RNA sequence: GACGGAGCCAGCGAGUACAACCUUGGCCGAGAGGUCUGGGUAAUCUUGUGAAACUCCGUCGUGCUGGGGAUAGAGCAUUGUAAUUAUUGCUCUUCAACGAGGAAUUCCUAGUAAGCGCAAGUCAUCAGCUUGCGUUGAUUACGUCCCUGCCCUUUGUACACACC
């Protein structure tokens, strides 16, 4: 409700924010996948990747 | 096919604008040898003048280099663009300046001592001894010179 | 510049009197004995070619080898 | 049994261009020959300066005979380079896309290029023959 | 009444292969009952999706990298029929995993 | 008599020129950086500032210098309009005052400050 | 070899509707860039990514030379709210250190080494980095414990927080 509370954040590692961190560090956004890399190592059979070769 | 003789009727061995324009090299790349005329703006002064470049800067008759000095000192005379210049839209006039020899490096001194006046950081850099464009320096240039 | 290479024409009559039953005739060759040599040594030998004597049998650029008419 | 630019060394061919264009007399240079780079990203203007902007002309116009349509962009990519960035390694960088343009709109003039649908440039049947010729010509040349 | 023939593509695609022929399959026999004019199942080149991680969480330890790759198979099937048969084919032999597509008309 | 030393410049117009000119006629004179950043539509990083700098200058110590004002958009340009009036610039610790000559045509502010305490152990 | 022409061949990719992605083709500009129009949610359009290294003919012929490109000076562009503490792109000028690198020491055995680009990754903007990819393509073993590290066997041990 204060008169402002934001700066622009339209791009940079401001804009983009990951779906189940919140991280602004190591993100793929590749394919707007919007994981950072950790998580989507951890839960990456679920998206569909595989490690095949 | 037929190679251009001469014995030695053009004399070798010369000097234009104080200094050397020897022999031997070309009629373009021996201008280089003078401060401010580089290579590009040396061979669009040759074009203008009309000299052979298949020459060198040993021969040449009086009134070609006459003629290549004039185009030199002022170029916006001439049917050079001007707009690849030393001091275009200039430091103080407002025109468009090529200097050159002896005098150039005056310039530069000048502009220097200017910003120093002025008290901006790339002054203040120049008078440290230091890298003004912000080429940061934890490294690299370690013998003072 | 170290000379061997500027103009003259002592350097080129000498030049005219050596192709006539002649193995070599290159630029590189041609500067090894204190002769003419870049762009020019080429021209010389043409000179010679344009009136017989000196026949190419390789013009690949910057590299060119001749040898005398048989 | 027949000729065509297809059957022809192309260096000797584009010479021939050149050369023919030089008898004409007739393309309209825009007058920034001796002046300009070629490509963005050259060291020097061409080493022969009065002409081979008329090469250039004779190139493109070979090149266009070889394809179907060609563009300016294009040939910008087909021309340039690897610019020396300094301390840095090369880079493709497109040719003076201007020159390009100029060269297109004096062939067009000339009646030996024209535009075509879908988009770019393709070839007269004026300038097909005249290509022909050039070639023909070569061929004698050569014999 | 309604028969009048358009100009039918349907659009295959999926992660499983053999899940995917044996749609292509189902769709061939369906073709086959129904006796039409027919473009048989065109394979387009297969789309590997790439991601390239390092496998540490932190970033010590001897540089190692992932390649998590997901394969895309998509085919295309030609039909010339009226659309209700086309429909009718279409919403039996659906395989979970597999997406079917109808671009339907010319 | 006609000169002492040289008369100074923005690109052509003297000392006395520029002091009564508005923006338009730097922003069309000057280094491409600065007109790029004219044309790129302003709010209020010079619409107060400049109000501030005319208010200093009508009260004043005569033939000195006006009340220091403190400006912390520190990357701001200097356009001929605001000289000789004595202005603070921030640097994280402390506000640096600038006096402006009709030599600081169309350069910023941040250049004048100096974020840093230079290095001393052997130039 | 350098520079100029000209010849002129890739494979992995990536790519937007709620946004602003990739962007041919036409005009304007020495550039950078603008601009109008498009085509593409893609084996369909960018893109045959007519990429570099290369090959052909020319200019210099071994001189800190046209090798080499660092600092610099000035301008013109672009991204972004913001470019000084040059973001970067381009233009002219400036032309520094280095004639193949001591004590050392890394990597490597075939489409490999090495050369050369391209590509996605981050990215509003920035490549000297990175995962890939092609393009050009060798030299030399096809072995041995001499060195280095590891392993095992036999031995010795007063160590078993184990020779710190
Ligand atoms: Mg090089
Ligand atoms: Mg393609
Ligand atoms: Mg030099
Ligand atoms: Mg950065």
């Amino acid at each position: 409700e204060n008169v402002w509370y934001s700066h622009p954040r339209k791009f940079g590692k401001g804009s983009r924010q990951c779906r189940i961190s919140g991280s602004h560090s190591g993100l793929i956004r590749k394919y707007g996948l919007n994981i950072d890399r950790q998580s989507f190592r951890e839960k990456a059979n679920d998206i569909g990747f595989y490690k095949y070769r | 096919s037929l190679v251009v003789q001469e014995q030695g009727s053009f004399q070798h061995i010369l000097r234009l604008l104080n200094t050397n324009v020897d022999g031997n090299i070309n009629v373009v790349y021996a201008l280089t040898t003078i401060r401010g005329v580089g290579r590009r703006y040396a061979n669009l002064v040759c074009k203008k003048a009309d000299v052979d470049l298949h020459k060198r800067a040993g021969e040449l008759t009086q009134e070609e280099l006459e003629r290549i000095v004039q185009i030199m000192q002022n170029p916006t005379h001439y049917k050079i663009p001007a707009w690849f210049l030393n001091r275009q839209k200039d430091v103080n006039d407002g025109k468009d300046y090529h200097s050159l020899a002896n005098n150039l490096e005056s310039k530069l001194r000048d502009d220097l001592e200017r910003l120093k006046k002025i008290r901006s950081h790339r002054g203040i850099r120049h008078f440290w001894g230091l890298r003004v464009r912000g080429q940061h320096t934890k490294t690299t240039g370690r013998r003072r010179a | 510049a170290k000379h061997a290479v500027v103009l003259d024409q002592d350097k080129f009559d000498r030049i005219m009197k050596e192709a006539p039953t002649y193995r070599y005739v290159s630029v590189s060759v041609l500067v090894d004995r204190f002769k003419l040599g870049g762009s020019l040594a080429r021209v010389a030998l043409r000179h010679l070619e344009n009136e017989g004597i000196i026949k190419p049998v390789s013009k690949h650029s910057k590299q060119a080898i001749y040898t005398r008419a048989t | 049994p027949g000729v065509s630019v297809r059957d022809v060394p192309a260096q000797d061919f584009i010479n021939n261009y050149a050369s023919f264009l030089q008898r004409q007399g007739k393309l309209e240079v825009p007058g920034y020959v001796d002046i300009v780079k070629t490509s963005a990203g050259n060291e020097l203007p061409p080493q022969d300066s009065e002409g081979w902007f008329y090469k250039r002309a004779a190139s493109v116009a070979r090149h266009i005979y070889l394809r179907k349509q060609v563009g300016v962009g294009k040939l910008n990519k087909l021309y340039g380079g690897a610019k020396n960035r300094g301390v840095r390694p090369h880079k493709h960088v497109d040719a003076s896309g201007s020159i390009n343009r100029k060269v297109l709109q004096s062939l067009e003039k000339l009646g030996v290029v024209e535009i075509s649908p879908k988009g770019g440039r393709r070839i007269s049947d004026n300038g097909l023959r005249d290509l022909d010729r050039i070639a023909a010509a070569t061929l004698e040349d050569e014999e | 009444q309604e028969v009048v023939i358009h100009k039918i593509r349907i659009n295959l695609t999926s992660t499983k292969v053999k899940q995917l022929e044996n749609v292509s399959a189902n769709i061939i026999k369906n073709a086959e009952t129904f006796k039409l004019v027919k473009k048989g199942p065109v394979r387009l080149p297969t789309k590997v999706l790439k991601i390239s991680t390092r496998k540490t969480p932190n970033g010590e330890g001897s540089k190692t990298w992932d390649t998590y790759e997901m394969r895309i198979h998509k085919r295309y099937i030609d039909l010339e029929a009226p659309a209700h048969i086309v429909k009718r084919i279409t919403q039996i032999t659906i395989e979970p995993g597999v997406d079917v597509e109808v671009i339907i008309a010319a | 008599r006609k000169r002492s030393f040289k008369t100074y410049s923005y690109k052509g117009v003297d000392l006395e020129k520029l002091l009564e000119m508005p923006t338009e006629d730097f922003v069309k004179l000057a280094p491409a950086r600065v007109r790029r950043k004219f044309a790129r539509g302003l709010s209020e990083k010079p619409a107060g500032l400049m109000k501030k700098l005319r208010a200093a200058k009508l009260s004043a110590p005569e033939n000195e210098k006006p009340a220091v004002v403190r400006t912390h958009l520190r990357n701001m340009i200097i356009v001929p309009e605001m000289i000789g009036s004595v202005v603070g610039v921030y640097n994280g610790k402390v506000f640096n005052q600038v006096e402006i000559r009709p030599e600081m045509v169309g350069h910023y502010l941040g250049e004048f400050s100096i974020t840093y305490t230079p290095v001393r152990h052997g130039r």
